[PDB]
């Protein structure tokens, strides 16, 4: 399974990519950081990606998944599939932030 | 004194904890460079004293799908170890994702 780590802030900016990412979606992880996840989201699926995000900060770390197409560097739509949860270093009040593992997988059955 | 940001690492295990990725923040506090901690099991940096306790909570992750590890050592690239504490959430089993903190310098 080809896949990717990443950080994001609760509006969905990349705050951390991991160098993976060029062989699962063929950007470097400098294409990547400091733009919002939803910018290489397919239109149909965009919404239901912000709203994921905005959903899985209130699950307490649980992991939410979704399933989105995610335009590669050769502008072909990849299926993606995200687990996310949110962390926050518990010795602190600090915002929490999300982290991702991104997968590209199949869209069959 | 270090950031928050600067004493956190993320890490990457197969279900067998051996490493198949870890951030470059780790060199900075424990010494390792990640290419050289990939396909090692994360047991074998482990303190002796934290062995079964560490087992413990891999059986709770592997069961649960999340876990906090609890206070533990692992060994430093140079000797001696640093207290960490690590969230585990495996993601689906497919692999595990590691959160890991340190609580220390290196003693
Ligand atoms: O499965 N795991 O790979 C796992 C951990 N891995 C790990 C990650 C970083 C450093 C280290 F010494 C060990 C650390 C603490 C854990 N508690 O349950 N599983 C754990």
């Amino acid at each position: 399974p080809t896949r990717f780590i990443s950080r994001h802030n609760i509006e969905g900016i990349f705050t951390f990519v991991d160098h993976r990412c060029v062989a699962t979606v063929g950007y470097q992880p400098q294409e990547l950081l400091g733009k919002n996840i939803v910018e290489f989201c397919h239109p149909e699926d965009q919404q239901l990606l912000r709203d994921s995000f905005q959903q899985v900060v209130k699950l307490k770390g649980q992991v939410l998944s979704v399933m989105f197409r995610f335009r590669s560097k050769n502008q072909e739509w990849l299926w993606m599939r995200t687990s996310s949860f949110t962390f926050q270093n518990p010795y602190s009040d600090e915002i929490e932030y999300i982290i991702c593992t991104n997968t590209n997988v199949k869209n069959s059955s | 004194f270090k950031g928050l940001d600067s004493k956190t690492f993320l890490s990457e295990h197969s279900m067998d904890m051996k490493f198949t990725y870890c951030d470059d923040r780790i060199t900075e506090l424990i010494g390792y460079h990640p290419e050289e901690l990939l396909g090692r099991s994360a047991y074998e940096f482990y303190h002796a004293l934290d062995s079964e306790n560490m087992t413990k909570s891999h059986q709770n992750l592997c069961t649960k799908g999340q876990v906090v590890s609890g206070q533990y050592r692992m060994l430093a690239k140079h000797g001696g170890y640093v207290w960490l504490e690590t969230q585990g959430t495996v993601i689906y089993p497919q692999c595990i994702m590691c959160v890991n903190y340190v609580l220390s310098e290196i003693e």
